[PDB]
C-alpha cells in the first residue's frame, strides 16, 4: 500500500500552502500605489531583418550587443549584425526542425536544437571559413525546447523528455540530470550568477535547480495552464513566467510565491516570449495576436504595445546593455525596436 | 562605407543569394507527414515507396518527396504538431488487423479526431492507408467484427467490413466541405500506394497553384 | 510495484525540502525588486529614451 | 592544416608574360578573399591585386593597373594572376594572402611562402637595436585620419622573421590575432599608432610592417628591424 | 448634344472608381513581388496594374474634350502622344490577360510541370514581350497619322489597312488562345474528382467573368477596325467603343485585389 504516502505528501503540501500564506501581508500592488506611473511607451522598428525563409522559431542575443542568432524552420542559423543588418554568417543544419537557438557568453559556439534531440555546437571562430558542428549532444528522448550556455564548455539543454541536463562539451555526456518534472519542459532562463535556473514545464509549475548538485529546491504553482516562457529577473531573485493562458506571472526565489498577476480582459491569446528588461521595470511579453504588449512590473499597467507583426511571435529577447529590443515571428521577420 | 564595411555588406549579398536558392529548392519538394497510431505498419507503407524523428526522401515521376516519421516522438503532440503547418498531405496508417487487439482501433480514431479538427490542419489533405488487409480478411472468418463495434449490424463478411471502417474514418471530420481525406487499402505485396500518394498531392498542387492566380 | 513505492517516497522527501528552506516577508522582497528597479532607471534606454547622438539604433 | 603553396617562378625576360598559382588547401577558398602582395628584394611590402570571395568585386594596385590581370577558380582552389608586359620593376617575392570578413574586421591571418621572380604611412628608423628581455616600442603615422564614423581604426601590424612569410600579430590595433602571445599590443588616435612589446623573445627579430585597410590603396610602411645588440 | 452628355457620365465613372481600386491593387501586388518566390502571374498581374493605371494617368485628357463638346484643341504633337500612350495601355493589357489565361491553364492540366517549372523570368519575358508588341505596334500606327478627324482619302488607303492588320494579329490570336486556355480551365475544374464545392464555383464563375470582360470590352473598339475596311470610312462609334475597354482598366483591378 502507498496511501500512506500520499497522506503525508498531501500534509506537506498543505505546510507550504500555509507558509506562503504567512509570509504574504501586503500585495505587490499595494506597495507601489505611490510610484510615478511611467505613462505612454512607444517603440519604432529601427532595423527589420530579412532573409529568413521560414516561421523563425527562436533568437538570441550576443553579449557584444550587435550579434544577433536567429533560429527558423527552413534549416539555416544565421548570424545577424544588428546595426548593420548584414548576416554574418549562415550555418547549414542537418535537422529543418529548430525549437530553440543559444548564443555562447563569449561569442565562439552557437547551439541549436529541436525535434532531432540531438543538441548541435557550432564553433564560429574557425580556421576556415566554414562553420562545422563540434558536437551533438545525444541522450534525450524528448524534442529540444530551450537551450543556454553556462560557458563555453558547460551547456543547459531543455528537452521534451520532462528532464533538464547539464551537458559537457570536451566528454559529450550529460554531467548532471534533472528529474521531478511531470510535464515535459519547454523554456528555461539562466540565473545571473549562473548557479541557478528556472525551468517551466507543460505540468503548469516552475521549478528551481543548482547547477552544482542537481537538485530542485522550490517548485512554483499558480498558472492555470500549461508554460511556455520563463525568464529571469535582472537582479535574480526574482523571475517572471509565461503560459498559454493569457496571464503573466511573478515569482521570488525566497519569498517563493506569486505577487502580481500581469493580464487583461481583452487578451485571450498565449504567451511565447517573457524576457525582461535592464532594469526590470519593464516587462515585455510576446503572444499570438500579432502583438507584444508592454507591461509594467510593478503596476501591471498597460504602457505600451508593439505591433508591426504579421503572424504570431515566437521569440523576443532584450539586448545585454537593454539599448534596443528584438522581436522574431513567425513571418520570417525580425523587428528590432528602440525608444525616441 | 569604409573598405571592410563594403567587403561585409558583399558577403551579405552572397548569403542572401545562396538562401534564396535554397529556398527555391525547398518550394519545389512535396512535404509529407506520417501519423501513425501505435505502429499501424509504419515500415510496411514506407519500404514500398522508392534517434528522433526518421526524415524519407523518395521521387516519383519527377517530384521529389518529403516524408517525416514524427510517431516516434513520444511527447506532447500539441507542442509540436504546429511546426508542420503548412504541410501538402497527412499520411495516415491504420492496421486493419488491430481491432481484436482501450481497444486499439479506437487509439487511432481519437488520434485521426485530434489531427482532422486541429486548428493547424483545417485544410490539409489527410491520405488514410488501411494497410494490413491481408490478414483483415482472415481474421474477419475466424473473428466477428462487432468486438470492436458494438453497434455494428452487418455481417461477417470482407467488402462490407472494410466499408464500415472507412465510413467510421471518414466521419470525424467536421470540415469535410474544406478538406478531403482519401482512403487506400494497402497489402504486402501491393505496388501502386506511391501512385496514390502522387494522385493526392496533385490536387493539392491543383489548389495552391491557382491560389497565386487570385482564384481562391 | 516497488516503482510506484520509490516515485511517491522520492515526491514526499522532495517536498520536505521544500519547505525546510528559509522564507522572506514578501514586503522585504517588495523593497527589494523596488529598490533595484529605482536604482538602475536612470541607465534603462527602454525606461528614458536616449538621444539619437548616443543612440546605436 | 591552413597551406598556401605559390608556383610559377623562375627567370622572366623584360616585356613577357608569366602567370603564378597560388595553391589553396585546408580551408574553404571560396568564401575567402585572396590578395597579393609582393616585396622587393631588401625592401617593404606593397599591396597588388585583390579579388573577392563571389570574384565579383576586383581592384587593382596603380603601378599594376591594366598590365595585371587576376583570376580565381574556386573548384580547383586555386588562385591565378597573369602578368602582360613586366617590367625591371616588378621583380619581387609575390604573396597570397586570405581574407574573411572577421571579428568585424578582414584579417591579413594567413601569408603564403611566396614565389621568387627576377626581370603616406610613414615608419620610424628601419634599425633599432634591442635586446632580450627589454621592451621595445615601434611607433607609427599615418598621413590620414584612419579613425571611421563607425568608432573603428584599421590599422594592421605584421612580422616577417627571416626566411619566413610574414605573420599577422595585431588587426584594427587593439585585437590580437590567433597564436599570438599576449606580449604584443596596440595603440593609436587614428593619425599616431605605437606598438608595445611586454617582453622580448629570441623569436621576435624581424622587421614590423605597418598596414592601413583604409581605403584600398592600402599603403605599406618602409619596415622597422629589431636586431639583437652585441 | 445627348451623346456627349452621356459620355461624359460614364468617363468619370471610370476614373473616379478606377484610381482608388488600380492604386491600392498596384500598393498590394508590388509588395508580393518584394515577397520571396514571386509567381510569374503576379508579375503579369504587376504588369496588369501598370498598364491599367497608364490609361487613367491620360484619361484626365479625354475628359476635357468630353467636357465642352469637343474642345481643347492641342497640336498633334500631344494629341499624337495622348493617342499612343491610351492604345497602348489597352493593347499591352489584351496581351496580359492573355498570359494570365495561359498561367492559369497550365496550373490545372499540367500542375505537377508547373510547380518545378516556374521562375519570375518567365512572368518577365511575357510581360516584356507584350510591351514590345504593344509599343512596337503602336508606334507604327501614330506615325502614319476637337481630336483628330477624317484625314485624306488618300492617306486613308494606308490608315485603315494598318488599323485592322493592328486588330486581327494584336487581338484576336490573344482572344484566340483567352478562349482557348479557359475552355479547357473551365471544362476541367467540373470533371475533377476532389475539389471542394464552393471553391469549384467561384474558379470556373471567375474565369467566365474574366472572359466576359475581355470580349466585351475590348471587343467593340476593334471591332470597328473591320467594320472600317469593309465600309471604307472612320466608325462614328469609336467614341462609346473606346469607353468600353476604359470600363475594363477600372474593372480588372476588382476582380483581382478582391
Amino acid at each position: 500500500e502507498l496511501d500512506q504516502l500520499r497522506q503525508e505528501a498531501e500534509q506537506l503540501k498543505n505546510q507550504i500552502r500555509d507558509a506562503r500564506k504567512a509570509c504574504a501581508d501586503a500585495t505587490l500592488s499595494q506597495i507601489t500605489n505611490n510610484i510615478d506611473p511611467v505613462g505612454r511607451i512607444q517603440m519604432r522598428t529601427r532595423r527589420t531583418l530579412r532573409g529568413h525563409l521560414a516561421k523563425i522559431y527562436a533568437m538570441h542575443w550576443g553579449t557584444d550587443s550587435r550579434l544577433l542568432v536567429s533560429a527558423s524552420q527552413d534549416g539555416k542559423l544565421i548570424i545577424w549584425d544588428s546595426y548593420t543588418t548584414n548576416k554574418v554568417h549562415a550555418i547549414p543544419l542537418r535537422s529543418s526542425w529548430v525549437m530553440t537557438c543559444a548564443y555562447a557568453p563569449s561569442g565562439n559556439y552557437v547551439a541549436c536544437g529541436g525535434l532531432d534531440n540531438i543538441c548541435s555546437i557550432y564553433n564560429l571562430k574557425t580556421r576556415e571559413g566554414n562553420v562545422r558542428v563540434s558536437r551533438e549532444l545525444a541522450g534525450h528522448t524528448g524534442y529540444l525546447s530551450c537551450c543556454r550556455f553556462l560557458d563555453d564548455n558547460q551547456i543547459v539543454t531543455s528537452s521534451g523528455d520532462t528532464t533538464c541536463a547539464l551537458w559537457d562539451i570536451e566528454t559529450g555526456q550529460q554531467t548532471t540530470t534533472f528529474t521531478g518534472h511531470t510535464g515535459d519542459v519547454m523554456s528555461l532562463s539562466l540565473a545571473p550568477d549562473t548557479r541557478l535556473f528556472v525551468s517551466g514545464a507543460c505540468d503548469a509549475s516552475a521549478k528551481l535547480w543548482d547547477v552544482r548538485e542537481g537538485m530542485c529546491r522550490q517548485t512554483f504553482t499558480g498558472h492555470e495552464s500549461d508554460i511556455n516562457a520563463i525568464c529571469f529577473f535582472p537582479n535574480g531573485n526574482a523571475f517572471a513566467t509565461g503560459s498559454d493562458d493569457a496571464t503573466c506571472r511573478l515569482f521570488d526565489l525566497r519569498a517563493d510565491q506569486e505577487l502580481m498577476t500581469y493580464s487583461h480582459d481583452n487578451i485571450i491569446c498565449g504567451i511565447t516570449s517573457v524576457s525582461f528588461s535592464k532594469s526590470g521595470r519593464l516587462l515585455l511579453a510576446g503572444y499570438d495576436d500579432f502583438n507584444c504588449n508592454v507591461w509594467d512590473a510593478l503596476k501591471a499597467d498597460r504602457a505600451g504595445v508593439l505591433a508591426g507583426h504579421d503572424n504570431r511571435v515566437s521569440c523576443l529577447g532584450v539586448t545585454d546593455d537593454g539599448m534596443a529590443v528584438a522581436t522574431g515571428s513567425w513571418d520570417s521577420f525580425l523587428k528590432i525596436w528602440n525608444g525616441s | 562605407l569604409s573598405a571592410e564595411d563594403k567587403a561585409a555588406v558583399e558577403r551579405s549579398k552572397m548569403i542572401d543569394r545562396n538562401l534564396r536558392e535554397d529556398g527555391e529548392k525547398a518550394a519545389r519538394e512535396v512535404k509529407l507527414l506520417l501519423l501513425g497510431a501505435g505502429e499501424s505498419g509504419k515500415s510496411t507503407i514506407v519500404k514500398q515507396m522508392k534517434t528522433g524523428i526518421v526524415e524519407t526522401h523518395f521521387t516519383f515521376k519527377d517530384l521529389h518527396f518529403k516524408m517525416f516519421d514524427v510517431g516516434g516522438q513520444r511527447s506532447e503532440r500539441k507542442k509540436w504538431i504546429h511546426c508542420f503547418e503548412g504541410v501538402t498531405a497527412i499520411i495516415f496508417c491504420v492496421a486493419l488487423s488491430d481491432y481484436d487487439l482501450m481497444n486499439r482501433m479506437h487509439e487511432s480514431m481519437k488520434l485521426f479526431d485530434s489531427i482532422c479538427n486541429n486548428k493547424w490542419f483545417t485544410d490539409t489533405s489527410i491520405i488514410l492507408f488501411l494497410n494490413k488487409k491481408d490478414l483483415f480478411e482472415e481474421k474477419i472468418k475466424k473473428s466477428p467484427l462487432t468486438i470492436c463495434y458494438p453497434e455494428y449490424a452487418g455481417s461477417n463478411t470482407y467488402e462490407e467490413a472494410a466499408a464500415y471502417i472507412q465510413c467510421q474514418f471518414e466521419d470525424l471530420n467536421k470540415r469535410k466541405d474544406t478538406k478531403e481525406i482519401y482512403t487506400h487499402f494497402t497489402c504486402a505485396t501491393d505496388t501502386k500506394n506511391v501512385q496514390f500518394v502522387f494522385d493526392a498531392v496533385t490536387d493539392v498542387i491543383i489548389k495552391n497553384n491557382l491560389k497565386d492566380c487570385g482564384l481562391f | 510495484n516497488t516503482a510506484s513505492i520509490a516515485q511517491a517516497r522520492k515526491l514526499v522527501e522532495q517536498l520536505k525540502m521544500e519547505a525546510n528552506i528559509d522564507r522572506i516577508k514578501v514586503s522585504k522582497a517588495a523593497a527589494d525588486l523596488m529598490a533595484y528597479c529605482e536604482a538602475h532607471a536612470k541607465e534603462d534606454p527602454l525606461l528614458t529614451p536616449v538621444p539619437a547622438s548616443e543612440n546605436p539604433f | 592544416d591552413v597551406q598556401l603553396v605559390e608556383s610559377g617562378g623562375g627567370l622572366v625576360q623584360p616585356g613577357g608574360s608569366r602567370k603564378l598559382s597560388c595553391s589553396a588547401s585546408g580551408f574553404a577558398f571560396s568564401s575567402f578573399g585572396m590578395h597579393w602582395v609582393r616585396q622587393a628584394p631588401e625592401k617593404g611590402l606593397e599591396w597588388v591585386a585583390y579579388i573577392s570571395s563571389g570574384s565579383g568585386t576586383i581592384y587593382y594596385a596603380d603601378t599594376v593597373k591594366g598590365r595585371f590581370t587576376i583570376s580565381r577558380d574556386d573548384p580547383k582552389n586555386t588562385l591565378f594572376l597573369q602578368m602582360t608586359s613586366l617590367r625591371s620593376e616588378d621583380t619581387a617575392m609575390y604573396y597570397c594572402v586570405r581574407s574573411i570578413y572577421y571579428y568585424g574586421s578582414s584579417p591579413f591571418d594567413f601569408w603564403g611562402q611566396g614565389t621568387t621572380l627576377t626581370v603616406v604611412m610613414t615608419q620610424a628608423t628601419s634599425s633599432v637595436p634591442v635586446t632580450p628581455g627589454e621592451s621595445v616600442s615601434i611607433s607609427c603615422r599615418s598621413s590620414k585620419s584612419l579613425l571611421h564614423s563607425n568608432g573603428n581604426t584599421y590599422l594592421y601590424w605584421f612580422l616577417q622573421r627571416p626566411g619566413q612569410s610574414p605573420q599577422l600579430l595585431i588587426y584594427r590595433m587593439s585585437n590580437l590575432a590567433s597564436g599570438v602571445p599576449d606580449r604584443f599590443s596596440g595603440s593609436g588616435s587614428g593619425t599616431a599608432f605605437t606598438l608595445t612589446i611586454s617582453r622580448l623573445e629570441a623569436e621576435d627579430v624581424g622587421v614590423y610592417y605597418c598596414m592601413q585597410h583604409l581605403e584600398y590603396p592600402l599603403t605599406f610602411g618602409a619596415g622597422t628591424k629589431l636586431e639583437l645588440k652585441a | 448634344d445627348w451623346k456627349s452628355s452621356l459620355i461624359l457620365m460614364a468617363y468619370i465613372i471610370i476614373f473616379l472608381t478606377g484610381l482608388p481600386a488600380n492604386l491600392l491593387a498596384l500598393r498590394a501586388f508590388v509588395g508580393r513581388v518584394r515577397q520571396p518566390q514571386p509567381a510569374p502571374v503576379h508579375i503579369l498581374l504587376l504588369s496588369l496594374t501598370l498598364a491599367d493605371l497608364l490609361l487613367l494617368l491620360l484619361l484626365p485628357f479625354k475628359i476635357i474634350e468630353a467636357a465642352s463638346n469637343f474642345r481643347w484643341y492641342l497640336p498633334k504633337i500631344v494629341c499624337a502622344l495622348t493617342g499612343f500612350g491610351f492604345y497602348s495601355s489597352i493593347y499591352c493589357s489584351t496581351w496580359l490577360l492573355a498570359g494570365i489565361s495561359i498561367e492559369r491553364y497550365l496550373g490545372v492540366a499540367f500542375p505537377v510541370q508547373y510547380k518545378l517549372s516556374r521562375r519570375p523570368l518567365y512572368g518577365v519575358i511575357a510581360a516584356l514581350v507584350a510591351w514590345v508588341m504593344s509599343f512596337g505596334h503602336c508606334t507604327i500606327v501614330i506615325i502614319v497619322q476637337t481630336c483628330y478627324e477624317n484625314f485624306t482619302d488618300e492617306q486613308l488607303d494606308v490608315v485603315l489597312p494598318v488599323r485592322l492588320e493592328l486588330c486581327l494579329v494584336l487581338f484576336f490570336i490573344p482572344m484566340a488562345v483567352t478562349i482557348f486556355c479557359y475552355w479547357r480551365f473551365v471544362w476541367i475544374m467540373l470533371t475533377q474528382p476532389h475539389v471542394g464545392a464552393q471553391r469549384r464555383r467561384r474558379a470556373v464563375g471567375l474565369a467566365v467573368v474574366t472572359l466576359l470582360n475581355f470580349l466585351v470590352c475590348f471587343g467593340p473598339y476593334n471591332v470597328s477596325h473591320l467594320v472600317g475596311f469593309y465600309q471604307r470610312k472612320s466608325p462614328w462609334w469609336r467614341s462609346i467603343a473606346v469607353v468600353f475597354s476604359s470600363l475594363n482598366a477600372s474593372l480588372d483591378p476588382l476582380l483581382f485585389y478582391f
